[PDB]
């Protein structure tokens, strides 16, 4: 029984490509519920005016020109 | 027997020392590249002393680091350009 | 069985023998001139033209010239 | 309404920076008396109830500004 | 709760200069009063209807697993999840 | 007071005094033997606290005029870049003395002679200032190393390796004599400090720099000629391993070093993109040819191709970072891989066999050798409080500087060496134990245990307190930096 | 008292597994929980000190690494995020 | 210890089924006293004094 | 097993359990505590405190470097 | 278990696979114990007396003082 060339490295019911296929379609559920986020446009819709800080939105507090 | 303490080196350029035409005087050269490797460290060292006080104005301070260390940052930013043999930005000593 | 040394195996021993012996068994077919000729002949040069780029994309932001890298 | 808390007592406060906002004076001893209560959950509860409300009431302010400003917006539109 | 307070409170300065958030990006105080009592109840209802599920589905139920038996998508569907979305399968092969 | 000339003397009293006692006192040999490579290990060290750190001048500066016209003369110096090289390759010989200790009765008196020999050859090639003596002493290192693969071998392979490495070894180095002669004719001399002063015409340049990197790519193999190694690595004994690791694969590195990175700064900075593409497919090349092996010496002798490669890319980035990290890296493979190959030689003494199938489970019968093998397989694969992890990130900080996509590259190079060198320890040490194969076991004697003390000791010395070697070095490797450079 | 903070476990580390042959499995397990529940009562008061009374301490021992301007040297840094990451790690290590 | 067919179960000791409890019961007590309190917030019946 | 009992391992083997681990675990204690002394007394030295704590902590006992750095202008 | 006395009276297995010696005896040592303790121990004393007490002589530190003058001279 001689050994095999390559004897250094040595889920049944499914196939590589199979199981690929069926991650991309996993991962596509991702992508199109990202695109239905997208879809969405929840920027347009918030309820409040962006938030305005005193002393031009605290230039000189944050590092800007005094 | 050298003497107790820290080295001594004379801080001027080498006379005789021409850019024009480097390859002329060889004694020269290894002085002037001597030289220029000690200011290059003393330009080191000046941006190191510049990165502590920044670092211990960040502590102090706290959360008002951004207008008590801007003065510091700027310089600090300003000294680390050319630093020496680092990024593309090279000095021309 | 008073001896260290291992008691080697043929399976074994002959496996290892022609896992080194490995330097007369080419047979210059298509699938070894294709892999010399791609992954030692094109991923170099894909490699260098990489750094080149680099380089050159380095310099032009600078604004200074490109480098005669040559 | 207008600014009771200026730049210098704010930083010797050291209030952090996105809480240095319209509601900031009456941030100063609510965190003074965090601190000597060690920031436990019941003790300091008449100073943040007016921070909170003080932040609530921002909040509404700004939340019906941009429903007029969406109303003005949907009104021209669908008048034109 | 002890440490509700300290951490996540309004304006607290517990965390001093060990965390930055710039004031622009800042949407605490809107988290608690800007939005419907709704959303501030979906975890709960949520958490009672995955309760339900699992107690009928596994304490009282006629246990239709038939279905894992006769339907080939939901023998599919069953690998699918339990082999971890077939990623050490896929990425074995294609990779190491 | 110390200077070189002692240093070099040391060994060579020592090979005289055994070439004349009868080879029937096998004690007074090794006795002798070990006393003169102790004495020259402390000449070495102290050497090394009488050194200036603060001048770029050459130190303990020793002449000797071989032509008659003083045109060629022995110049012998050190500075901040060859005296660690000094320190390490007289450091190594006890090491190796001590290997074959046992089964010196075989050996013989020619054995301690003909690792004397080396280490006279290997001190003055690291203190060589002359170009032209800077050769000769640069293959006499052959003669020594043919015997002792070929007396000493383990197989008849030993004829075919040793074939195969003189013959590269001469076609390097006839190819590099043929520069050495037209750089002499032009010049005049072949005095380092005077060949670092006269310009070069552009056009002399990329011959000269392709000529001497002929010699220097075989001893630091690139990509095209590291057949050799491997074969002539394996058919050596134990302590001949180390030799051709430890100290014979740090020659091509500090010739870049000392005669290519300074004496030509434009012919450097064409080529750099050439040595960034032939290091950074090196890398990922040998890192992964490693998985692939199952001989022991030929996995780690695969180990310190990629490592090897990993230090030119660190040289050629010509910035602190790069160079200065570029010599701690050789320093830690100069220990750690000579480490690991006593390590398969305390494998090899009991039991004679290389394969890691016959090897596993002997975390349960030789457990102090576990241990130790273990610390070294972090070493090996850059593990942070060690030697290797200090030169390994400061060479990829030198190279980001000037080129983020050769960093890249070889920052995979960590990725693959992480992967054998832990999948090695868990086939050869973890596992279940194999009686058919092997039964007898014995741990590491006093010899071993004492051997692997300095290697232990001067790893994380290195690799917590790297300050001690930096600081030495900064004021000579900065001055390499720049030559051409006057601004 | 902060460097005990880090060290007894090391110091723990390095008896319980140099030494083990002379404490057995008694005196290895002693060893180590001991050392590491002082480390706790230690993180304990830092955290009375440090995140309570706004007082954070930075330590350096030696410089590390030392290039041109490469310099990663020997500091610790206990402000008030890496004090609650204390008090959770080396509780949970002496529980464990 | 009870064996029914041939099977025994070892009967817990009186420290167990007396800590388990007066755990539970705690956590109970505390969910209902949290409830009492700051229930009507979270339901949004009443701010705390914000309005 | 039986050839288990005659491998000499520093951590002490399978089911290690010396007729003396209780003086031997005293000693371990009393070695732990002297080089930690040590430790305590450069840690106390070494440490920095750039804000006056808000009220008495136990470091003021023993530590100094309190309120040091406030002049952070001419640090080093 | 926590009181019991153990019954490994000496730890399993011999130090460096050595048995120990004749009773009334010592362990005779080898031809290289010697040279190499006395030159592990010269190493130590050399590199811990020598290393700590020569001159701090670097440009980390010349630069250092140097910078830290002219720092102050642009003042
Ligand atoms: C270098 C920087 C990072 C340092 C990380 C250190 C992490 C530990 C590294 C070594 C762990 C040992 C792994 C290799 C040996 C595998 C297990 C072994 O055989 O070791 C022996 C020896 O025991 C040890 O593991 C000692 C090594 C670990 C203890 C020393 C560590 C000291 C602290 C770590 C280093 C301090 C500084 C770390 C920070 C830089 C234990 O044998 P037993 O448990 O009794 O069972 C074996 C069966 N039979 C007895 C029959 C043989
Ligand atoms: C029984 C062992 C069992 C296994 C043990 C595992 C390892 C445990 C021991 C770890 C190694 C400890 C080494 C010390 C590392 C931390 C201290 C760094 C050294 C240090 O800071 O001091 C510097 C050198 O002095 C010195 O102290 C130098 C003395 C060090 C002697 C080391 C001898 C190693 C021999 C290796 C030979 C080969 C060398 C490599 C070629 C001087 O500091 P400074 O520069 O700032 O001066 C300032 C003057 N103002």
């Amino acid at each position: 029984k001689p050994l095999s060339v390559n004897d250094e490295l040595m889920a049944d019911t499914v196939g590589k490509y199979e199981a690929l296929a069926w991650l991309s379609g996993g991962l596509g559920f991702f992508v199109g519920l990202g695109l239905l986020a997208v879809l969405n446009d929840k920027a347009s819709k918030v309820p409040f005016t962006p938030r305005v800080y005193p002393y031009d939105n605290l230039r000189v507090e944050l590092g800007g020109e005094p | 027997g050298r003497k107790k303490g820290l080295p001594e080196f004379e801080e001027s350029a080498p006379d005789g020392f021409d850019p024009e035409n480097p390859y002329k005087d060889p004694v020269a050269m290894v002085e002037m590249r001597e030289h220029i490797v000690r200011e290059k460290w003393i330009q080191i060292e000046k941006a190191k002393i510049l990165r502590e006080k920044v670092k211990w104005c960040y502590r102090v301070e706290g959360v008002n680091h951004y207008q008590k260390c801007r003065h510091l940052v700027q310089q600090y930013l300003d000294s680390t350009r050319g630093v020496g043999w680092g990024k593309d930005h090279r000095p021309i000593s | 069985g008073g001896g260290m040394e291992t008691n080697k195996n043929k399976f074994i021993e002959d496996w290892g023998s022609a896992r080194e012996n490995l330097e007369h068994n080419f047979r210059w077919t298509r699938r070894n001139f294709a892999l010399i000729g791609i992954f030692g002949i094109a991923l170099p040069i894909i490699v260098y033209k990489g750094i080149v780029k680099d380089f050159h994309m380095q310099d032009e932001d600078a604004g200074r010239p490109h480098r005669k890298f040559l | 309404k207008k600014m009771i808390a200026t730049q210098e007592e704010m930083s010797a406060a050291k209030i952090a920076l996105g809480s240095r906002d319209m509601c900031a004076h009456l941030l100063i001893p609510l965190n003074k008396c965090r601190q000597a209560e060690f920031y436990l959950p019941w003790k300091c509860e008449d100073e943040r109830h007016v921070y909170e409300k003080c932040e609530y009431e921002l909040v509404m302010e700004r939340m019906l500004a941009m429903k007029k400003i969406r109303e003005e917006e949907a009104l021209a539109k669908q008048n034109k | 709760y002890l440490a509700k307070d300290m951490m996540i409170g309004l304006g607290t300065n517990f965390w001093a200069n060990s965390l930055l958030v710039l004031p622009k990006n800042e949407i605490l105080a809107e988290s608690e009063f800007a939005a419907p009592t709704i959303i501030k109840l979906i975890p709960i209802l949520f958490s009672t209807l995955g309760a339900f599920v699992a107690y009928n589905v596994n304490l009282v139920a006629d246990q239709f697993q038939r279905a894992f038996q006769t339907s080939t998508f939901c023998n599919r569907l069953y690998s699918f999840f339990n082999k971890r979305w077939f990623f050490d399968q896929v990425l074995n092969d294609f990779l190491v | 007071y110390f200077n070189l000339s002692g240093l070099i003397l040391c060994p060579v009293l020592g090979s005289i005094i055994l070439l004349f006692i009868p080879n029937s006192r096998i004690r007074l040999i090794r006795l002798i033997g070990l006393c003169a490579s102790l004495i020259t290990f402390l000449y070495s060290l102290v050497l090394w606290i009488q050194f200036d750190s603060s001048t770029a001048k050459f130190q303990f500066v020793e002449s000797l005029r071989w032509l008659p016209y003083e045109n060629i003369n022995f110049y012998l110096g050190i500075d901040g870049i060859s005296l660690f090289f000094v320190i390490l390759t007289t450091f190594l010989i006890p090491i190796c003395i001590l290997v074959g200790w046992s089964g010196m009765r075989s050996y013989g008196k020619e054995y301690i002679i003909a690792f004397l020999i080396c280490e006279f050859l290997m001190i003055a090639v690291f203190c060589m200032l002359d170009l032209l003596l800077f050769y000769v002493f640069f293959e006499s290192v052959l003669i020594p190393m043919f015997i002792i693969i070929g007396v000493w071998g383990s197989r008849q392979r030993k004829i075919k390796a040793a074939y195969q490495f003189f013959l590269y070894t001469l076609l390097g180095s006839l190819f590099m004599l043929l520069a050495i002669l037209l750089i002499l004719f032009q010049t005049g001399t072949t005095d380092l400090q005077i060949l670092l002063t006269t310009e070069f015409s552009e056009r002399r340049q990329i011959f000269l720099w392709i000529a001497f990197f002929a010699s220097f790519a075989v001893k630091v193999p690139m990509v095209p000629v590291h057949i050799w190694l491997p074969e002539a690595h394996v058919e050596a004994p134990t302590a001949g391993s180390v030799i051709l690791a430890g100290i014979l694969l740090k020659f091509g590195t500090y010739g870049f070093l000392r005669f290519s990175i300074p004496m030509f700064p434009e012919a450097t900075l064409c080529f750099t993109p050439f040595i960034y593409t032939l290091s950074a497919i090196a890398i990922i090349y040998t890192s992964l040819t490693t998985l692939r092996q199952i001989d022991l010496k030929k996995i780690i002798a695969y180990s310190s191709v990629a490592h090897m490669n990993l230090v030119t890319i660190g040289m050629f980035s010509l910035n602190i970072q790069g160079i200065g990290g570029s010599i701690l890296l050789m320093l830690s493979h100069g220990l750690v891989s000579s480490a690991l190959f006593l390590c398969v030689g305390v494998l090899y003494d009991r039991h004679k066999t290389r394969l890691v199938r016959y090897y596993g489970g002997l975390v349960s019968t030789m457990p102090n050798f576990s241990t130790i093998f273990f610390f070294f397989t972090l070493a090996n694969m850059s593990l942070p409080g060690t030697s290797s992890f200090i030169g390994e990130f400061l060479i990829l900080v030198g190279a980001f500087q000037r080129n983020s996509l050769v960093a890249t590259l070889a920052a995979l190079g960590m990725i693959l060496g992480a992967a054998y060198s832990l999948w090695l320890y868990n086939r050869v040490v973890s596992g279940n134990l194999k009686p058919d194969f092997l039964h007898k076991f014995s741990d590491l004697n006093g010899r071993e245990v004492f051997i692997f003390i300095p290697f232990l000791v001067g790893l994380v010395w290195m690799g917590v307190y790297p300050k001690v070697f930096l600081d030495c070095m900064h004021t000579s490797v900065s001055n390499l930096v720049q030559h051409g450079k006057f601004h | 008292m902060y460097l005990l903070i880090v060290f007894l476990p090391l110091l723990g580390s390095s008896v319980a597994g140099f030494f083990g042959r002379f404490l057995g499995s008694e005196g290895s397990a002693i060893m180590t929980t001991t050392c590491v529940s002082f480390s706790s009562i230690l993180s304990l008061i830092a955290f009375y000190e440090v995140a309570l009374g706004a007082s954070a301490c930075y330590l350096r021992i030696a410089p590390w690494i030392s290039s041109e301007m490469f310099d990663a040297s020997w500091g610790f840094l206990f402000d008030s995020l890496t004090v609650v990451m204390l008090i959770v790690v080396t509780f949970i290590s002496s529980l464990v | 210890g009870i064996t029914y067919k041939g099977v025994t179960v070892h009967t817990p000791k009186t420290w167990h089924t007396v800590t388990g409890k007066g755990l539970c019961a705690v956590m109970w007590f505390w969910i209902l006293y949290r409830a009492k309190q700051d229930g009507p917030v979270v339901m949004g019946w009443r701010h705390p004094w914000d309005g | 097993g039986d050839f288990r009992a005659k491998v000499w391992s520093m951590t002490g083997g399978p089911n290690c359990r010396p007729k003396h681990w209780r003086r031997n675990t005293a000693i371990a204690m009393f070695g732990v505590f002297l080089v930690c002394i040590p430790i305590a007394k450069l840690s106390a030295k070494l440490e920095q405190r750039p804000h006056m704590p808000v009220r008495p902590i136990p470091s003021q006992i023993w530590c100094k470097n309190f309120g040091t750095k406030d002049d952070y202008e001419k640090e080093h | 278990r926590w009181a019991t006395p153990g019954h490994e009276e000496r730890p399993k297995g011999y130090f460096m696979n050595r048995t120990p010696p004749a009773p009334g005896q010592s362990r005779k040592w080898e031809d290289w114990e010697l040279p190499c303790y006395i030159t592990s121990f010269l190493t130590i004393v050399i590199l811990g007396v020598g290393l700590n007490a020569k001159p701090d002589l670097s440009i980390e530190t010349w630069a250092h003082q140097k910078a830290l003058e002219r720092l102050e001279m642009e003042k």
